[PDB]
């Protein structure tokens, strides 16, 4: 339910989008908001480096769905003919016709509403569009949103929800969206803020007037209590607060702002104005912007959600998300965010906040003016124009030299990649331009559409009566007013009679010359105007008028400038001029003052800024947002030098960053011209950020004229001429540096774009058509050489223009087998079908295309490295997209539909040879785009080529072993699909699923066209899927919906879509064939349907098929609307009974669920984020948890019932415990704590944290200072991102901090703690552990203290001592691990021991040598392809598109140059071969003994059907065997159903088996290999279906025989208090019955009992008496009762007898010692002291035997190496092993350096076991000791070595020899002394694996016999059977039979259910000796009883401690004998 | 089943002095 440790909160993890056709910087920020119900506002701050100002800063974006009026042209005209923008921005279109409406959702509306539907032209969601228009007049218009998936959105219908024109109320520009509804009736309703005039200051509110149309998300209403299908406020109303449960508020400073006060719902605050004041003015009327939004603050309704409490202030503030900014005059920026929560006690707790940088303005330490070489030979200084002809993307040189005009376009200047930009030959431009009469247009080469306006004086219609200078001059048309070419209202008086000259002074602004005005000769300085009048260019020679945007809008408004004032009347559209806005800070003498050295151009590229030119100098103006200009900057022109008319200087943008630079032009000097730009890096753009959890961002833009230069530069060194689609600069994202604080690792990503495009027409950017994204790796010193190449994405996308996306199929990368490249597909909509169609006209075939737009076409990865197949790519993708027409209805648009049709992958792995190719096809759609025929097709692997491309380091013939037969087939999976849907007026629900059905087609290699498999080869009539050619049934499925009410499945779902159950298939008749001879015919469909499956018609069926069998599943029931249809019910399938879900009051959560059998389970929550907190289990224990502010569990307790007491941690009213918050003082935290974890957060620990002394050190004015330049938070953090920029900007820092540089610093970190027992005095302890995170969540390492000790050590600056020295402190570090900033693992340390908790810096221990650590390497997909390990080996992988090589350490072994055998293990590396599917088809191995012999290859197959199931299996032998004789059963086949489920296992091994599963996954009936049937039996359809019984019956029997029963737990009091609840009391299994007396909280076994059978009685359980059962057992009842601790380990365990085990855990967890306790003696002493390694592997034991124990490990390896038992009694070694290994692992050498034992007669010595193996690493030799009075090996035990034999052993040499397919078939023993070499051979069958000892037959055609169907071994030896149970178990052992049908020697066991014997007697028919031993094996308890006829003559208990084959320890107890 | 190889009677992958079965899966 919560996490248990296992989780923490979600690192940020704020990546950058990807967006790669638009190019530009994108960002996703998540706002705090709660899902509660499951329906709550969409919202996230989106950062995008095009995006203007917003309330919440430059460049940012917080979008709600809105719906607008077309800004394409000037401005609406509010009638009929305007266009809307969806939510998505595109234009809508007419749907169906109007329709005359007046109630709406059971509302009675007011007015006759004429309602027209809308849709867009280009469709992606489908989503449908209402404009409700009231006829009569005095009421609003509003709009509706049908969403696809039942949604209706209410959007402007409430004045507040709607963006009007305040003169008139009439006019609508925005329909801000009011109230939205889910299907289920969940209700979301918005309310929006009005501006007003508080907070503004005075000259705000005069200057602006009617600023009241801006509107702002203030609250936001969902989780409504009622539930309603109805849009809320659909009256008019206001929103009731008591009708929500949650609210999302945005605050803009009217709350209170810091960290002491939580704000509260209800405010009484005032509004904030910010300084940068700005209006949209692009509707027709001042949209004035002045908040910015502060907070974002979710509120909760406690007092509805939980009753228990009251709400005093009102709605509960549950997640608080501050956000600061960086406040100036000229634009505002986010540069601050926190997430913030406040506990009830009043302390906060805080997450790290996330800094963001943007680039800054400094004209003065970057200016400084050059002069331009280039321009040497540029003699023209006077007359020329610096501008953009063409549209290229850069000003070129204009010109006309000797009377003839010239233009020299822009050319990159000398290495490419360098912003260098120089310009080219002059070129004629034939367009002779004095042909055009005075303010005239005239167009480029013939071009289209008509760009510039050109004024000339020997042009017609000139009359400049009062001119100073004049020139034929051309001006930028985008510069004007649009309304320019037919002018209106204020523009058409203005230009009155026409204008003279229009003379730039800026990129974008013209000043204007009025020609002389007839009809008015006198010619005032003003003309009248509605508005105190407009004045007129040119009449004042003193004042300047202009057309420039100094507002910063978007519109040329018209400026007046004057020597003190400057005057701006903005522009309305349809040349319509705004009252004057006068612009202060700007002021220059009245005599001294030139309009000429007056200049406006956007130098800081947020409004123009204004330059004023002086002799030797010029001033400056930045432009605040339009409200001012700041006072002047001051820049010093080149030195010696006076400005005067003579010379000149424009402003443009050279470097095409967006921002003007300055051109100069002096004649007198040299060189002429000069040049000083004032930024080289485009400023107000995101390029930095820091989330102070160790990651560090960096972003760096670049232009893309730039890119264009470079483009056309590359596309020059061939001989060809590219052209330029792109005429405005765009800034796109360039470089992306991610750096990590932590592991010092960089990614430099890079991207680079070319083939830009833009649509003349429609005045879009479409984006560019290829993309070249390139990620590189930069490490840090002491790293790893082996540096990971960086890969290379090469992407194209289709830019809808024809003219690039024709000729970008040149860039790729070509193939000579490549398929058929794709081409777009355009289609009608005509009868429910798309019919193909070839465009109309050069209209119809721009809005095709242009659908195309977006689309990525192909996609190639390539790496980067010296390999030789670097120019060959990894994988390629291609994509096909169609555009379908679906109405003509509209003569300017008609509507289509974008999608991908068709989709294609290539797997080269860098082999071009031998590709995997895979393609996807959609052969139709629906009229809403949901799929109908859709085909996956697994080309066949093509030809071996007669020239081999793979490495030649590979194996012999390892490439011709890697052809299958399965490899070359061509498979189509054909999947069929039907879909519902509800349309109606006013329900629109899409997607519906209703069945689908999946077939597949299996065709050869040779059908493959040569081209491919397109769309079209397949709608043809002869085509591979056609209706008439077969197919393979794979399955189908159905989905059935209910309406609520009914459990019958209606023909058409509702609205709310309830979900009945599910339909599948799972049985055809040809599955079912796999039944025949174990099930008979008539019990067949009688059986299937006892299962729950049901008969049905095939879904899309086909002529001769009926009736397949499904099971449905997943049953559930629905309340009523009231409730939401929130499911009350649920069940699995029609066997199991239901659980029952229990609500709350609001519906959110569940808070009890009663189980089938009864059982509960009771939840309770807090609200503040609707998490359980606290639990009520089915045994009635209650589990508890406490969270932080934040949703952070802190605290853990448990407690309930054990045996009836009331014991556990203790409660909250028994014992109180505060949660620390500090992480140095929860480690001093001892004996006691009530809790079972506690959790201690450190987030912030990365930031630097001053202490309180230093901070009185600092003074308040000094730390005033700082806390207002936001370095230093409130608390005592100082941000790192704000430090860095503080240090480099004003570099002398005021305050000396000891803190930055080294100190104490810590990766994000997080204490917990675990308590191990109650509170009832116990050893207890706390275990602590320590784990660290990094900047993206990733776990850097855990530290766990342990009790004593020795280790190394750690320095206080953060590096590793290598010295071991003693520390109380042991703090064992594990999981060491270093991540690059992709996520992959590249170092990994081995666990070590270290004092203090403390991290240790990643540079120190990198190359410290003795930390031994492994290398991983990774390819660019993320697959590891080499790992170098401690000591040095290094075992590789080796991708190919068909197979896998996996070279061991020992593969590699012979390349390490830089064990026994180097050379023997070269070329041995195991071989997955794969099909086209991806399955694993052949497992290739290297058999190889000697370093001269050639390998044998081991090749296994493993075939898969067409199904896809693994089919057959037949290993080495049997293959070579069957190469001679098909008609070999092979190892493994196995039948499947079409689900997956094995029906029938056909093994030659073990036989036949068939089993049958229930619709559950259950086992039904279960038939073995020897033909016995197993039926198991469930409980009925009114329960959880547990197991009650398992029957059984063999061939021979008749009736079956119940072998197991089982009995379960009821819901009974007396039960729970032993947590007996839902748990089997009684188990009947084979052997006895094992009973459940009590169980601990945790779950564990308290006490259970077990009692057995007589031996004359098999276990038979008939009936349902449970007395008669209980009659066949024995009077010895077998009690083990233990104890546990709180963490689940065994504390005691008391046996059958009364033997008590203790054991004591220590601080870590592992046993540190145990005792032992026998009835009626002392407790001795068992084990006295455990210590362990650091890797958990136990180091030191000392045993109650006083003898201890060392282990010694390999430290590089982590493997046991030595094993010293010595005993300091006397100091003598008893054994001292020493193991060593070969690189792989395998045991070659065991020495023994302690000198032998006494019972061998003068022997000193212990000579070495070695062993050797091959490459299939089979123990090939060993040699061993063995004494000598053995003999030869057999399975008689030899006799013990007594001390007075003297006896002596020799040394033995064995060599084996194996099967081909792994059979032991001989073993050659030999001991040179003894003399004693024998050799035993075992006899292997010639069709399966079963071998028997050469003395029981020499024929391998006769072993069968010898087995029986099963694959047991029913004869052990000559004359010796053994006698099997139903069960496969060893049922009885006759050692020596006896003649006369007499009782033999014989032996025979009983193992329990589970298989573990519980039971075993041996049979002695002696005559002088008739003994009979009887173990009875008990939990660490033996009952050994050996009796004979006449008495009882021995009673043996054996007592083991410990587990087998670990240091177990026996202890022997007689009774008698 | 198929958990161990193919052989379905081989001991320990034919390494005895390296490997060792617990529970004879």
């Amino acid at each position: 339910s919560l996490p248990k440790g296992g989780g923490a909160i979600t690192g940020m993890g704020e990546a950058l989008t990807p967006t790669g056709p638009d190019g530009m910087a994108a960002l996703s920020l998540p706002l705090p908001i709660s899902a509660g119900r499951g329906y709550a506002p969409a919202f996230t701050l989106n950062y995008n480096s095009g995006a203007g100002n917003s309330p919440f800063g430059l460049g940012w974006d917080c979008n709600v769905m809105t719906i607008r009026r077309r800004t394409h042209f000037g401005v609406p005209h509010y009638d009929e003919t305007d266009t809307f923008l969806g939510p998505e921005g595109e234009v809508l279109v007419v749907a169906d016709q109007p329709r005359d409406e007046s109630t709406l959702q059971g509302i009675n509306l007011g007015a006759t509403f004429t309602v027209t539907g809308y849709r867009s032209r280009l469709e992606s969601h489908f989503s449908r569009l209402e404009y409700w228009q009231p006829k009569t007049t005095g009421k609003t218009d509003f709009w509706l949103i049908y969403s696809p998936d039942g949604q209706v959105h209410l959007l402007g219908k409430s004045p507040q929800a709607r963006i009007s024109n305040p003169s008139q109320t009439t006019q609508t520009a925005q329909w801000l969206l009011e109230a939205s509804v889910s299907s289920r009736g969940e209700q979301i309703y918005y309310q929006y803020r009005a501006e007003d005039d508080t907070g503004c200051e005075a000259d705000e509110i005069t200057h602006h007037l009617q600023a009241t149309a801006q509107r702002y998300l203030h609250i936001v209403y969902y989780g409504n209590r009622t539930a309603s299908e109805t849009l809320p406020g659909l009256d008019g109303s206001a929103p009731s607060q008591a009708d929500w449960l949650f609210y999302l508020v945005f605050d803009y400073g009217e709350r209170s702002n810091n960290l002491k006060t939580p704000p509260a719902f209800s405010t009484t605050g005032s509004w904030l104005c910010r300084q940068d004041r700005f209006s949209r003015y692009e509707y027709g009327f001042e949209i004035r912007t002045r908040r910015l939004c502060r907070q974002v603050l979710m509120y909760h309704h406690l007092q509805a959600l939980d009753s228990k409490i009251t709400e005093h202030n009102g709605p509960t503030l549950v997640s608080r998300l501050i956000l600061n900014y960086d406040e100036s005059a000229i634009a505002s920026t986010l540069v601050f965010v926190r997430r913030v929560g406040h506990e009830q006690d009043g302390n906060v707790v805080t997450l790290p906040p996330l800094e963001l940088a943007y680039q800054d303005f400094s004209p003065r330490h970057h200016a400084h003016w050059q002069p331009m070489d280039v321009l040497a030979n540029f003699n023209a200084i006077q007359r020329w124009q610096l501008v953009d002809l063409k549209g290229e993307g850069l000003p070129g040189l204009l010109y006309q030299d000797k009377g003839a005009w010239w233009y020299r376009s822009a050319q990159r200047l000398g290495e490419i990649g360098s912003d260098a930009v120089t310009w080219e030959k002059m070129q004629p431009l034939s367009v002779i331009p004095s042909l055009q009469s005075n303010a005239s247009l005239v167009d480029i080469n013939g071009d289209g559409q008509l760009d510039w306006v050109i004024t000339g004086p020997g042009l017609r219609g000139y009359h400049s009566q009062r001119p100073d200078g004049s020139w034929t001059r051309f001006t930028p048309l985008n510069a004007l007013p649009v309304e320019y070419t037919h002018p209106r209202a204020q523009l058409a008086d203005l230009m009155g009679a026409g204008l003279s000259d229009l003379v730039l002074i800026g990129p974008k602004s013209v000043r204007l010359y009025a020609n002389t005005r007839d009809g008015f000769a006198k010619g005032k300085d003003v003309v009248q105007s509605g508005d105190i009048t407009l004045p007129v260019p040119g009449a004042d020679p003193r004042k300047l008028v202009a057309f420039s945007d100094v507002l910063g809008s978007g519109q040329a408004h018209l400026v007046e400038v004057s020597a003190t004032k400057v005057t701006c009347w903005p522009n309305l559209g349809r040349g319509r001029f705004g009252q004057p806005i006068t612009l202060p800070g700007f002021s220059q003498p009245a005599t001294e003052f030139n309009p000429a050295q007056v200049y406006l151009a956007d130098l800081d590229g947020s409004p123009t800024d204004l330059i004023y030119v002086h002799t030797n100098r010029l001033d400056i103006f930045l432009n605040k947002s339009g409200n001012g200009f700041a006072e002047p900057v001051t820049l010093r022109f080149p030195e010696g030098l006076r400005f005067d008319h003579t010379c000149q200087l424009q402003m443009a943008d050279v470097q095409g960053l967006g921002v003007a630079s300055l051109i100069l032009s002096v004649p007198h000097m040299s060189p002429h011209h000069w040049r000083c730009d004032l930024t080289n890096m485009k400023p107000w753009l995101l390029n930095e950020m820091n989330n102070n959890m160790g990651v560090h961002h960096t972003l760096r833009y670049r232009s893309s004229s730039q890119f264009w230069l470079d483009e056309k530069a590359a596309a020059l060194t061939t001989g060809q001429t590219p052209v330029c689609y792109l005429p405005f600069p765009i800034h796109t994202l360039w470089q992306t540096e991610t750096e990590d604080e932590i592991s010092g690792n960089k990614l430099v990503t890079t991207l680079r774009y070319a083939r830009g495009a833009w649509d003349g027409r429609e005045r879009e950017f479409r984006g560019f058509g290829y993309v070249e994204q390139t990620d590189s790796h930069q490490l840090a010193q002491g790293n790893a050489p082996e540096r990971t190449p960086p890969a290379l994405t090469k992407n194209w996308y289709a830019t809808g223009l024809p003219v690039i996306d024709n000729a970008l199929s040149t860039e790729y990368w070509r193939d000579d087998q490549a398929f058929a490249g794709f081409s777009p597909r355009f289609t009608t909509w005509q009868d429910n079908k798309d019919v193909p169609l070839t465009p109309e006209d050069d209209n119809s075939r721009y809005w095709f295309n242009r659908a195309l737009k977006g689309q990525l076409l192909r996609s190639e990865l390539y790496g980067l490295d010296d390999s030789t197949n670097k120019h060959v790519p990894y994988t390629v993708t291609e994509f096909r997209s169609q555009v379908r027409r679906l109405q003509h209805t509209d003569s300017r648009y008609p509507v289509l539909w974008s999608s991908v049709v068709e989709s294609r992958n290539y797997h080269y792995e860098r082999i071009a040879s031998d590709p995997q190719c895979s393609q996807n096809i959609t052969l139709s759609s629906d009229r809403f785009g949901q799929p109908l025929k859709q085909l996956s097709v697994q080309y066949p692997r093509r030809q071996q080529p007669a020239i081999n491309l793979y490495p030649d380091t590979l194996p012999d013939k390892l490439l011709a072993n890697s052809y299958d037969d399965q490899q070359r087939q061509l498979r189509l999976t054909y999947q069929q699909s039907s879909w519902h849907h509800l349309t109606n007026n006013t329900v629109r629900v899409l997607g519906l699923p209703d069945s689908t059905r999946s077939d597949i087609f299996t065709y050869g290699a040779e059908n493959v066209p040569a081209g491919g498999l397109n769309l079209e080869l397949l709608s043809d009539k002869n085509s591979l899927i056609a209706d008439d050619k077969p197919r393979e049934y794979l399955g189908q499925q159905k989905t059935a919906y209910t309406d609520g009410q009914n459990t019958t499945p209606l023909q058409t779902p509702t609205r709310q879509a309830l979900i009945a159950f599910t339909e599948t298939t799972v049985f055809n008749q040809s599955t079912l064939s796999a039944f025949n001879g174990s099930i008979p015919s008539d019990k067949l469909s009688t059986t299937l349907e006892q299962a729950g499956y049901q008969q049905t018609n095939y879904l899309f069926p086909r002529t001769g098929e009926d009736k397949v069998w499904v099971a449905h599943h997943g049953y559930t029931d629905y309340g009523t609307a009231a409730q939401f249809w929130r499911p009350q019910k649920q069940s699995n399938t029609q066997l199991t009974g239901k659980i029952t879900l229990i609500w709350d009051a609001n519906y959110c959560v569940v808070v009890q669920t009663r189980d089938a059998a009864g059982l509960t389970t009771s939840a309770k929550y807090d609200w503040r984020f609707l998490t359980p907190v606290q639990l009520t289990d089915i045994n009635d224990n209650q589990h508890l948890i406490t969270l932080d502010a934040l949703g952070r569990p802190i605290t853990l307790r448990f407690w309930g019932t054990e045996n009836g007491k009331m014991t556990g941690y203790s409660s909250p009213e028994k014992a109180s415990f505060s949660p620390p918050s500090d992480v140095n003082a929860a480690i001093e935290l001892k004996k006691p704590l009530p809790v079972a974890q506690c959790q201690v957060y450190a987030p912030e620990s990365w930031m630097p944290v001053l202490s309180q002394k230093t901070f009185n050190r600092l003074a308040e004015q000094d730390w005033q200072k700082l806390y207002n330049a936001r370095i230093i938070t409130e608390d005592g953090r100082i941000c790192t991102l704000a430090y860095r920029r503080w240090v480099q900007s004003q570099k002398a820092i005021p305050q000396l901090i000891s803190l930055l540089n080294n100190g104490p610093r810590l990766p994000p970190h997080s204490l917990t703690l675990t308590t191990d027992r109650y509170d009832h005095d116990p050893e207890q302890q706390i275990r602590q552990q320590v784990v660290f995170s990094d900047g993206f969540g990733r776990l850097l390492q855990a530290a766990a203290r342990h009790e004593a000790g020795m280790a190394r050590q750690r320095n206080e600056d953060g590096s590793l001592i290598i010295n071991v020295q003693h520390t109380e402190n042991r703090w064992a570090v594990t999981g060491r691990t270093e991540y690059d900033n992709k996520g992959q693992p590249i170092r990994t340390y081995q666990p070590y021991f270290l004092n203090d908790w403390r991290y240790v810096s990643n540079d120190s221990a990198r190359q410290e040598k003795e930390a031994y650590a492994d290398t991983h390497v990774y390819d660019p997909i993320g697959r590891e392809i080499k790992v170098i390990t401690a000591k040095g080996w290094f075992r590789r992988t080796l991708f190919t598109p068909w197979f896998t090589v996996n070279e061991d350490e020992n593969d590699t072994a012979a390349e390490v140059k830089k064990n026994i055998d180097p050379k023997l293990y070269q070329k041995t590396p195991t071989v997955s071969v794969y099909d086209n599917r991806g399955l694993i088809i052949r497992n290739i191995d290297f058999h190889r003994t000697t370093a001269n012999g050639d390998p044998d290859t081991r090749i296994t197959r493993h075939q898969y059907d067409i199904h896809g199931h693994l089919n057959q299996s037949i290993d080495p032998r049997l293959y070579e065997a069957k190469q001679t004789n098909n008609t070999i059963k092979p190892n493994f086949l196995w039948q499947y159903d079409l689900t997956g489920n094995p029906l029938c296992t056909e093994s030659i091994d073990a036989g036949r088996t068939v089993t049958l599963n229930d619709i559950e996954g259950r086992p039904l009936l279960t038939v073995t290999a020897t033909g016995v049937i197993q039926t198991r039996q469930y409980e009925t359809s009114s329960l959880p279906g547990r197991l009650l019984s398992v029957a059984e019956q063999t061939p021979e029997e008749k009736t079956s025989r119940i072998t197991e029963r089982l009995i379960w737990a009821g819901n009974t009091e007396a039960e729970k208090d032993h947590n007996l609840a839902g748990q089997c009391v009684r188990h009947y299994d084979t052997a006895g019955v094992t009973r459940l007396e009590s169980l601990s909280l945790t779950g564990t076994v308290l006490s259970q009992s077990s009692q057995l059978l007589i031996d004359t009685q098999e276990a038979n359980w008939t009936g349902d008496n449970e007395t008669v059962w209980q009659n066949m057992l024995a009077d010895d009842i077998y009690t083990t009762l233990s104890t546990f601790d709180a963490t689940g380990a065994l504390l005691t365990q008391t046996d059958a007898k009364g033997n008590i085990q203790r054991l004591a855990y220590d601080v870590a967890g592992q046993l540190n010692g145990s005792w032992l306790t026998l009835k009626g003696q002392t407790e001795q002493v068992i084990i006295k002291s455990l210590t362990y390694s650091a890797a958990g592997q136990k180091l030191r034991e000392e045993h109650g035997n006083d003898v201890i124990t060392e282990y010694s490990y390999e430290p590089e390896t982590q493997r046991l190496i030595g094993i010293k038992t010595r005993r300091p009694s006397d100091t003598k070694v008893l054994q001292d092993l020493r193991y060593e290994y070969d690189p792989v692992g395998n045991v070659i050498s065991i020495r023994n350096d302690a000198e032998a034992t006494r019972f061998w007669h003068n022997q000193k010595v212990m000579p070495e076991n070695t062993y050797t193996y091959d490459s299939l690493y089979q123990l090939i030799s060993a040699t061993g000791r063995e004494m000598a009075n053995i003999g030869q090996q057999s399975h008689q035990f030899p006799s013990p070595a007594l001390p007075s034999d003297n006896n002596t052993y020799t040394n033995y040499t064995r060599t084996y020899t194996y099967d081909r397919g792994g059979n032991l078939t001989k073993i050659q023993h030999s001991s040179p002394a003894t003399q004693n070499n024998y050799t035993t051979n075992i006899t292997v069958s010639n069709r399966s694996n079963r071998a028997v000892l050469s003395t029981l037959t020499e024929d391998p055609a006769q072993v069968d016999a010898l087995f029986d169907a099963g694959g047991h071994q029913n004869t052990l030896i000559s004359g010796q059977n053994l006698n099997w149970n139903t069960r496969g178990e060893l049922q009885q052992v006759t050692l020596v039979k006896r003649d006369k049908g007499a009782n033999d020697d014989r032996e025979w066991y009983r193992y329990s259910g589970d298989g573990r014997r519980m039971l075993k007697i041996n049979e002695q028919q002696a005559s002088n000796n008739a003994q009979t031993q009887r173990v009875t094996y008990l939990p660490n308890l033996e009952l050994r009883l050996t009796q004979n006829s006449t008495a009882t003559t021995e009673d043996l208990q054996v007592i083991t401690v410990g587990e087998a084959g670990r240091a177990q320890v026996r202890v022997l107890h007689w009774e008698s004998g | 089943g198929t958990i161990d190889g193919l052989n379905l009677y081989r001991m320990v992958r034919n390494n005895p002095v390296t490997l060792l079965d617990p529970d004879g899966l």
